[PDB]
């Protein structure tokens, strides 16, 4: 493992993509998700988590960061450990 | 305190203490005078 | 969307003995005092009926929480006792050197009345009562090599019990939470998955990796327990741990770079059993607990608590509805967040099923070193967890019925998934009853026909394997797919989950740790019997739950209560109508079924799995007579009950003489239960009247008037003594048999 | 490591067998100290374990003596720690 | 207001400072009942005086041994010392004597005025005395209680030294259990080097 | 009103964190300091007081981690006395020194000395003015307190320093206590991982940051193991 290695690049790409997705409303986030929504194609702003504390102009939160990082690490684990199984 | 003593004086607690002591004395008698099929004479 | 937070009332109840001095404080009818001897039984019956004590749910929730704290303190006392006895009253250190020939024992009796004979020759220059709890195998699998470690954890357990009691006192008398605290089920699931199961499994995986794995590897290699380095010397000294398992020379770098394949020496997927100890590979168990920890840690982030991500369980219930089920699961969130009994029913049902699965999975895949070889502990664990499971299921039915009578509101359940069940309960119960009859007729005639044909001298007309083949083709198919799982459908597995599927019988020190289990016609018949008995128990319990509030016989049954004796001799006779009485009969059938499950287990294992290899094939305990004799009731009576009873009935004059005495005593208690069961209150009350006349003659009349037991209490005593006597008879029989034969 | 540990298992096997016999004999005798007359009323006023630890017991004390006899050097003994606060109530 | 067993904690409500050595120490409320309180004050006083006598007679023989006046064993070893009579008869007569004297004490507790006149010679200890547990006329052979102002603080001094000797006797027992010598030996051993010998010093965890 | 301080504040946290409490930046992501539903040890006063006590103990602890090591390394104090924190008798298996008395004797000494100090502190926390009333060997005069358990302006402020700007100084101490709690957390953390003392970890990071950091230390998670 090193900077620029395949595993490092996989995880960095995964976390960047996930955080961008839930920052711009492409993935369910703290301030906007399917809780109390209508259909699969539309998420809604969560009043309970609305203005829960952020200095990012889209309202991106630390819990959003932690959730996206956890999901990205989970996905990176799944993808990297594919091809490491013995068989 | 006093109420707890009253609680001890309840039927179950007193039965348990009385039968604990009784079993103790009977066990001690069967330890110090063991295997007594009949009263010797 | 309420915010999840900590809420408490400060000093809600003072700590005082004034209520101890006054029995029956929790009620109103019991508070005034005893008028009759029924009052004592009423006091004890509603001691833990918190719903009938207070109307408000907050106080009930606090009472439940602190009662749970007290139970956990009791369990910690029990664990402290077991570890302390395993330290000062056992031969665990001797058993460690010779686990195959020394019988585990952690109870020594005082030599008072000739009971010293119960201190059997268990080996190791030691005498005591041979234990079957498997605690020695657990400690060996946990890496305990010295009695000081047992003593240390025993004292820890006692401290933890004191802490548990202190926590209960704190959370009832000092910091009792409000009702809105207990109703945070989202948070509960988040913590009880990620933090109870997830972090608990992670902690145990770490223990297994750092302590149990090196110690048990050295024990497997043949190293003396007194020469093994101490657990802290493995957990801290990384060179010492890496000497046994070279992956530890890489540190946590593979872990944090997703190079987890380097940990394949101590995190394996071997499958099967350790050929030396006869237990599951401990590297497999460590990897298991690690993955379980990860799965639960991930699954514990499902529910929204205080930040918008997550699920609301109300929403995911209400969104599941369909054309056949009306409104679907709407309103169940209110049921299960405003009724303790509903939650208790679900949790007891799942706990009971789980205990059953635990017994199955532990006999089939022995998780502890030298557990399978010790047939007595294996049978004991199986039978124990089966009985616990059946009891918990019966309780689940009881608390389902209690919720249905007390906490069920028709207004909040209009057209949901429960109300529609209540609207076609007749169809459910009639189909279940039909199924039950069918199953019984077919399965019993499978045995009765065989009895008849054998008695008539027509073995060719029997349902045995030779005559008529009722082969369990589906179970044999499943066995085949599981034996071939490590090749096609589980390619990374080095072996099957259990040796019971097929091939490569596992033997440790002559005796068989695990043997592939076959399934002939007797297995078909006994399994259909099991299904019959299960379905009848389910019939009784589900009929009690569904007809808990009303019936065509009694429509106004909800207001009669969950626990009433009858509605009178009218309508032809309305005895045992209450759902409590259904749990009575339900409990009875549960007992009956378990009695058959454990008998099947014991006979099948003694006949077709357990034994000793001597280089000339297997020498099973009973010689494989199950396949040809377990198709007849006479075969079970003769080759299982009569044949295997010789150990328990001839146990007098040996260490198993206690088992023989319990065998007789449990027979007595069962017959004594028949008194309470076959009789009724009116007779006993009149006999009491005559006896009270005799006492009044001598001015010995008690101030508390003697009364016969209530009809519900009479049934309660009857079922309790019946279950006690039957189970203790089977306990003494099984333990004496399996300890003597070995 | 396992090689040398097995080697000293072979070299110390008799002493460890004596140790295991002594601790088992202590554990069994712990049920008979009054009948046999070792921790009678005076000596067992406090914990008779403490009697075995500190004072004298026919079997319990023996174990206390050999329990840490002939163990590995450098490592604290597998049977007992170097020190410890007294057993809870001599139990 | 008064000094208490734990500053900043209110004294026990059932304790009002009207007893010697009253510092409001009763977290278990074992003396909430005044009848129980009387019995228990008597128990403290009796245990106090017995523990003080116990310390005095467990220390004085060993001190005399160290000085050189006479050779005597420890308090424990005095049990197995061979006297004119075995432990059986000696204790027998001791218990007969204490049944006599303690019945007199018991009935003083029940009836303060009772057991103030000699049953064999008619001597009057104190004509109509009420203070239970403090039979001055009976045992004050020096008149050190003739002034209540003197008597109350002497009572306080007695209670303090008594409680101190109760703790001291418990320590004596624990020390003999944990070391094996008499208290006075243990004292001089600790005096000689408090950095090498002592609890947590001799590595006797 | 700064980055890394808006992370924790929310409607709940800002509802009760007004800002007058010393070093109140609103960072309460959890509902631990909610006045309603308070009770036991999760009431806001106890948390604030415990934060301050933890901060002060962490400042003393980090100073006692850094001082013996630095001063031995340069040579101010004896080398035998300039042990690392975790090898100076805290863990005898890890390391110990031959002090005037036995390490367990010292433990008992410091134990009852801390008992007599901390219980007085507690009784000021629960009953403020009561610590100056009872005759504590004539020392109650300077141990009366101040009504604030966190800040007793009696003996302990004998220099009378930080009086001109007490509010600013109150904030200074909270922030330093937070920094020292994190510092002591770290010192234990990289003492558990690296196996060396905090100053040596520091200088190792100063010289070669890319070879003496966390990610490199994963390979060498024990250094030399003394067990
Ligand atoms: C996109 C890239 C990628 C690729 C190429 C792979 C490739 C693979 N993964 Mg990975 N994985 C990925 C992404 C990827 N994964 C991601 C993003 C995740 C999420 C973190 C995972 C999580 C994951 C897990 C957790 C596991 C794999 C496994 C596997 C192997 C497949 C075995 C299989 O399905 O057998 C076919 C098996 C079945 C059909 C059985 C299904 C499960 C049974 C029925 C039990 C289920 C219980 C219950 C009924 C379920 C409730 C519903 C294969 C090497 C497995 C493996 O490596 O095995 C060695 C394994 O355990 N993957
Ligand atoms: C990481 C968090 C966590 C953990 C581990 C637990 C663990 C447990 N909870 Mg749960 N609980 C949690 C969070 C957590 N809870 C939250 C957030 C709430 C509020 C919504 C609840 C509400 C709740 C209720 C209402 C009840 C429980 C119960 C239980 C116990 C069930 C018995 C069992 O499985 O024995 C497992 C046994 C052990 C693990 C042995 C050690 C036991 C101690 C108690 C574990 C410490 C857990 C605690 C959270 C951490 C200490 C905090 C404390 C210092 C403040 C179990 C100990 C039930 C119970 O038994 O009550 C006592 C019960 O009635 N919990
Ligand atoms: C909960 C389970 C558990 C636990 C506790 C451990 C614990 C440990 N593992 Mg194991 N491990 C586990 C599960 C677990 N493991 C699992 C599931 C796997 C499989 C992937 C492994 C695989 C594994 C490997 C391969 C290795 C370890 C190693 C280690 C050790 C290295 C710790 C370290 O320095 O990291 C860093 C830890 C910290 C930074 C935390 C320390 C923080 C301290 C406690 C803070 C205290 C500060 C305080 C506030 C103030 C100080 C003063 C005060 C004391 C007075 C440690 C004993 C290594 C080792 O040496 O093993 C022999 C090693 O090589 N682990
Ligand atoms: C998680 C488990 C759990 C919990 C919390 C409860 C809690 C409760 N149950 Mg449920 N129940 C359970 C398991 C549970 N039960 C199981 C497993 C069964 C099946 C047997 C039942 C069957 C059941 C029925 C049928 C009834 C309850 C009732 C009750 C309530 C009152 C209990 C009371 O005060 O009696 C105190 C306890 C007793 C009187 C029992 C005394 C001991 C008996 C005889 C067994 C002892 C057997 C022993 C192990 C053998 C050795 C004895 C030895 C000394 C010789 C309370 C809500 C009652 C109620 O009104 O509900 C609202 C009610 O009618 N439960
Ligand atoms: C051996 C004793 C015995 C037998 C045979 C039965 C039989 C039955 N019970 Mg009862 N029961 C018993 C003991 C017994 N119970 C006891 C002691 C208790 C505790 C109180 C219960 C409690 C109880 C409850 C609470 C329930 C039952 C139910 C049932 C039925 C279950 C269906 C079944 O078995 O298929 C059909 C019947 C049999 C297989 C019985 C044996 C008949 C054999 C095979 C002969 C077949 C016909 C034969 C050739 C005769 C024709 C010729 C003849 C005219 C000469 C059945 C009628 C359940 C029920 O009725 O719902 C279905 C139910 O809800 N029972
Ligand atoms: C239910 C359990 C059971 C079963 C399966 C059998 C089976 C059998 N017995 Mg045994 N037997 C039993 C109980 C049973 N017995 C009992 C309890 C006794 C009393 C002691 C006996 C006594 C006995 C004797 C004395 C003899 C047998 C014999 C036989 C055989 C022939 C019987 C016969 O002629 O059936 C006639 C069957 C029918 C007329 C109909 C059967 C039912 C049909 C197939 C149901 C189909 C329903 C269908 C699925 C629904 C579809 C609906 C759709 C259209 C919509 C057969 C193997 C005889 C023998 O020697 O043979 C080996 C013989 O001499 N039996
Ligand atoms: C079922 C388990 C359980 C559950 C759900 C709770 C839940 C609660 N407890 Mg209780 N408690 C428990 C067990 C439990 N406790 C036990 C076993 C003890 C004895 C140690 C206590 C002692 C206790 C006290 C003294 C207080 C509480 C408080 C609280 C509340 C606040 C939780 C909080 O902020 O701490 C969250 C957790 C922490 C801040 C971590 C603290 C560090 C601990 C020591 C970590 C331990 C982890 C470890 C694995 C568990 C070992 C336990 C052992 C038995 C909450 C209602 C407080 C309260 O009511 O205020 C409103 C309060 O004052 N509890
Ligand atoms: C009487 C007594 C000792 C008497 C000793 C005697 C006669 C010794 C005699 C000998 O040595 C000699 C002379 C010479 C030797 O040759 C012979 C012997 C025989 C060996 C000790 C009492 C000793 C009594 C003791 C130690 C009692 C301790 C009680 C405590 C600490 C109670 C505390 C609390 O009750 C409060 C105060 C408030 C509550 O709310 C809270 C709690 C905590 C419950
Ligand atoms: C890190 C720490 C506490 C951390 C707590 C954190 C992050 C809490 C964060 C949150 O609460 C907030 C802010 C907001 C909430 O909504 C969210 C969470 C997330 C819950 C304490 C350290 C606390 C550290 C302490 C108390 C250090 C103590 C050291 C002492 C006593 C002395 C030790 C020594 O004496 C020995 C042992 C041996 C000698 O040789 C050497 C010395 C070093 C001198
Ligand atoms: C743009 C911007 C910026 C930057 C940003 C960033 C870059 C961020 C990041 C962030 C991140 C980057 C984050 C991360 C996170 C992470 C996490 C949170 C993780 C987690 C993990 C986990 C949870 C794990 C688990 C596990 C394990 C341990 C093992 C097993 C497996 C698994 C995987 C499951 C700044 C600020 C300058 C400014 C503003 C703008
Ligand atoms: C035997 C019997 C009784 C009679 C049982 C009597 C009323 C009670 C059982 C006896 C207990 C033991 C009486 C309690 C005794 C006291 C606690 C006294 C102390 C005990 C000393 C003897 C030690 C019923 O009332 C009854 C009612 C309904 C169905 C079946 C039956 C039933 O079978």
């Amino acid at each position: 493992w090193s900077i620029g290695s395949t595993e490092n690049m996989i995880v960095c790409f995964n976390t960047t993509a996930i955080l961008g997705a839930m920052r711009f409303g492409l993935m369910p986030s703290v301030k906007k998700n399917f809780n109390g929504a209508s259909s699969h194609t539309a998420m809604v702003e969560q009043a309970n988590a609305k203005t829960i504390g952020s200095r990012d102009p889209s309202g991106f939160t630390a819990v959003d960061v932690l959730a996206g990082g956890s999901l990205a690490t989970i996905i990176s684990a799944g993808e990297i450990l594919a091809g490491q199984v013995p068989y | 305190m006093k109420n707890f003593q009253i609680y001890l004086s309840t039927a179950p607690v007193l039965a348990a203490v009385w039968f604990t002591v009784l079993a103790g004395i009977l066990i001690e008698l069967n330890r110090f005078f063991p295997d007594a099929l009949s009263f010797p004479l | 969307i309420k915010t999840v937070k900590i809420v408490v009332d400060r000093d809600p109840v003072p700590t005082s003995f004034e209520k101890w001095a006054k029995p029956g404080h929790f009620s109103r009818t019991l508070a005034k005092g005893p008028a009759t001897t029924t009052w004592v039984w009423d006091l004890h019956a509603d001691a833990h009926d918190f719903d009938s004590h207070t109307t408000d749910l907050e106080d009930i929730s606090r009472k439940v929480f602190s009662a749970h704290f007290g139970q956990l303190g009791v369990i910690f006392i029990w664990l402290s006792g077991m570890y302390f006895h395993g330290a000062r009253f056992s031969n665990y250190e001797a058993w460690l050197s010779d686990p195959t020939h020394i019988k585990p024992s952690a109870q020594v009796v005082w030599p008072i009345v000739g009971q010293e004979i119960l201190n059997g020759d268990v080996g190791g220059g030691f005498q005591g009562v041979q234990i079957t709890s498997g605690f020695f195998q657990l400690w060996r699998g946990s890496g305990i090599t010295s009695e000081l470690q047992l003593y240390s954890t025993a004292i820890g357990a006692l401290i933890c019990a004191g802490l548990m009691f202190f926590a209960g006192w704190w959370h009832y008398h000092k910091a009792a939470p409000k009702l809105e605290w207990f109703q945070n089920v989202e948070s509960m699931m988040n913590h009880h998955l990620a933090g109870l199961l997830g972090l608990g499994s992670l902690a145990w995986a770490g223990h297994q990796i750092h302590i149990a794995l090196p110690v048990n590897t050295l024990l497997d290699a043949g190293v003396d327990p007194k020469e093994i380095p101490l657990p802290h010397e493995f957990m801290l000294n990384r060179a010492l741990m890496a000497e046994l398992y070279p992956s530890f020379a890489k540190g946590l770098t593979p872990f944090f770079t997703f190079n987890w394949t380097e940990y394949s020496d101590f995190l394996t997927f071997r499958g099967g059993l350790n050929p030396v100890t006869g237990g599951l590979w401990l590297t497999d168990m460590a990897h298991h607990h690690l993955a379980i920890a990860v799965l639960f840690l991930v699954a514990g982030h499902q529910y929204r608590t205080n930040w918008g991500i997550g699920h609301s369980m109300k929403e995911i219930l209400e969104a599941h509805k369909g054309p056949f089920t009306g409104e679907g699961h709407k309103g169940l969130y209110e049921i299960l967040t405003t009724s303790w009994h509903a939650q208790l029913a679900i949790n007891l049902a799942l706990m009971g099923s789980l205990s059953i699965i635990v017994s199955h999975h532990m006999y089939s895949m022995p998780p502890y070193p030298y557990l399978a070889t010790d047939y007595g502990t294996q049978l004991s664990l199986f039978t124990h967890h089966m009985w616990i499971g059946g009891f918990c299921i019966c309780g689940a039915a009881a608390h389902a019925a209690i919720f249905m009578v007390r906490d069920y509101d028709p207004a909040t359940n209009y057209n949901n998934v429960l109300d529609r069940v209540l609207r076609h309960r007749d169809a459910i119960i009639s189909h279940l009853n039909w199924v039950c009859i069918f199953l019984g007729f077919h399965s019993f005639g499978l045995y009765i026909h065989n009895d008849t044909m054998s008695a008539l001298g027509r073995p060719q007309d029997m349902f045995s394997d030779t005559a008529i083949q009722l082969q369990p083709i589906f179970a044999q198919f499943v066995q085949h797919t599981h034996a071939l799982a490590p090749e096609l459908t589980a390619p990374t597995a080095a072996g099957s989950t259990s040796a019971s599927w097929g091939g490569d019988i596992v033997a440790v020190g002559g005796k068989i740790a695990m043997m592939p289990i076959s399934l002939g016609t007797s297995d078909f018949m006994v399994h259909h019997i099991h299904a019959f008995t299960i379905h009848v128990t389910v019939l009784i319990l589900l009929k009690g739950v569904l007809f808990a509030r009303s019936s065509r016989l009694i429509p106004d049954k909800a207001n009669l209560g969950f626990r009433f004796p009858c509605d009178g001799p009218g309508r032809g006779g309305t005895c045992q109508v209450s759902a409590w009485d259904h749990v009575f009969l339900g409990l009875f059938w549960m007992y009956n079924s378990i009695s058959i499950v454990i008998f099947h287990f014991s006979w099948k294992m003694q006949s077709d799995v357990w034994g000793s290899v001597t280089g000339n094939g297997v020498s099973h305990i009973t010689g494989g007579n199950f396949a040809q004799s377990a198709n007849t009731i006479n075969g079970w009576l003769r080759d299982f009950l009569w044949a295997q009873s010789s150990q328990v009935i001839q146990s007098y004059g040996s260490a198993l003489s206690a088992y023989g005495l319990i065998f007789l005593g449990a027979h007595f208690i069962w017959a004594f239960s028949l008194m309470f069961l076959f009789s009724g209150r009116g007779y006993w009350q009149e006999l009491i009247e005559s006896i009270v006349w005799a006492h009044n003659k001598l001015k010995v009349a008690p101030a508390i008037q003697p009364r016969a037991l209530s009809i519900t209490q009479g049934r309660a005593v009857g079922v309790a003594h019946y279950l006690l006597g039957g189970i203790a008879t089977t306990w003494s029989f099984f333990l004496a048999r399996i300890i003597a034969v070995g | 490591l396992t090689a040398d540990l097995l080697a000293r298992t072979e070299a110390n096997k008799s002493l460890n067998d004596q140790k295991r016999a002594a601790t088992s004999s202590a554990n069994f005798e712990r049920s008979r100290l009054v009948t046999d007359g070792f921790c009678q009323f005076p000596q067992n006023i406090f914990g008779c374990q403490n009697a075995a630890e500190k004072g004298s017991v026919k079997f319990l004390s023996d174990d206390m003596a050999i329990e840490c006899e002939g163990t590995a050097d450098g490592k604290t003994c597998s049977s007992k720690a170097p020190g410890a606060y007294p057993s809870f109530l001599g139990l | 207001e008064r000094p208490v067993w734990y500053p900043g904690k209110a004294p026990a409500p059932h304790l009002d400072g009207s007893l010697p050595g009253d510092f409001g120490f009763d977290p278990l409320s074992l003396s909430a009942d005044p009848e129980m309180r009387k019995w228990m004050v008597q128990a403290e006083l009796q245990h106090a005086r017995w523990a003080m006598l116990g310390v005095a007679g467990a220390v004085a023989p060993e001190l005399l041994t160290k000085i050189g006046v006479a050779d005597l064993p420890n308090w424990v070893d005095a049990g197995t010392y061979q006297y004119w009579a075995p432990a059986g008869p000696l204790f027998f007569i001791q218990m007969a004597m204490f049944n006599w004297a303690e019945v007199r004490r018991w009935q003083d507790m029940k009836n303060p005025g009772s057991m103030n006149t000699d049953p064999l010679f008619g001597y009057n200890s104190n004509d109509t005395n009420t203070d239970v547990g403090y039979p001055g006329g009976l045992f004050d052979k020096l008149g050190y209680a003739k002034d209540p102002a003197k008597a109350k603080e002497l009572k306080l001094k007695e209670i303090k030294n008594g409680r101190l000797a109760m703790v001291a006797f418990l320590g004596i027992c624990a020390q003999y259990v944990q070391t094996g010598q008499g208290p006075v030996e243990n004292l001089f051993s600790h005096i000689a080097s408090p950095g090498s010998v002592g609890y947590f010093g001799s590595q006797g965890l | 009103l700064a980055p890394l301080y808006v992370l924790g504040n929310s409607e709940q946290s800002l509802s009760y964190l007004d800002g007058s409490l010393p070093g109140d930046y609103g960072f309460d992501p959890l509902g631990l300091s909610d006045p309603e539903g308070a009770g036991g040890f999760v009431n806001p006063k106890w948390l604030a007081y415990s934060e301050l006590i933890h901060g002060r103990w962490a400042m003393l602890g980090v100073a006692g981690m850094v001082a013996p090591e630095v001063l031995g390394g340069m040579g101010i104090i004896p080398q035998e006395t300039g042990l690392v924190w975790f090898k100076a008798g805290m863990i005898p298996a890890q390391g110990t020194y031959d002090y005037w008395a036995s390490p367990f004797t010292i433990f008992w000494i410091n134990a009852f000395l801390m008992n007599i100090a901390e219980l007085r502190r507690a009784q000021d926390y629960w009953n403020p003015g009561s610590m100056g009333k009872q005759d504590f060997a004539g020392l109650e005069k300077m141990l009366g307190g101040s009504g604030d358990p966190a800040y007793p302006g009696g003996f302990f402020n004998f220099m009378k320093q930080g009086e001109k700007d007490m509010a600013a100084m109150k904030t200074k101490e909270i922030k330093n206590g937070r920094l020292a709690m994190m510092a002591c957390f770290g010192c234990g953390a990289q003492a558990c991982m690296t196996g060396e003392g905090p100053v040596k970890n520091l200088v190792d990071h100063v010289i070669d940051p890319f070879g003496h950091n966390l990610l490199v230390n994963f390979s060498q998670i024990g250094g030399v193991s003394p067990f």
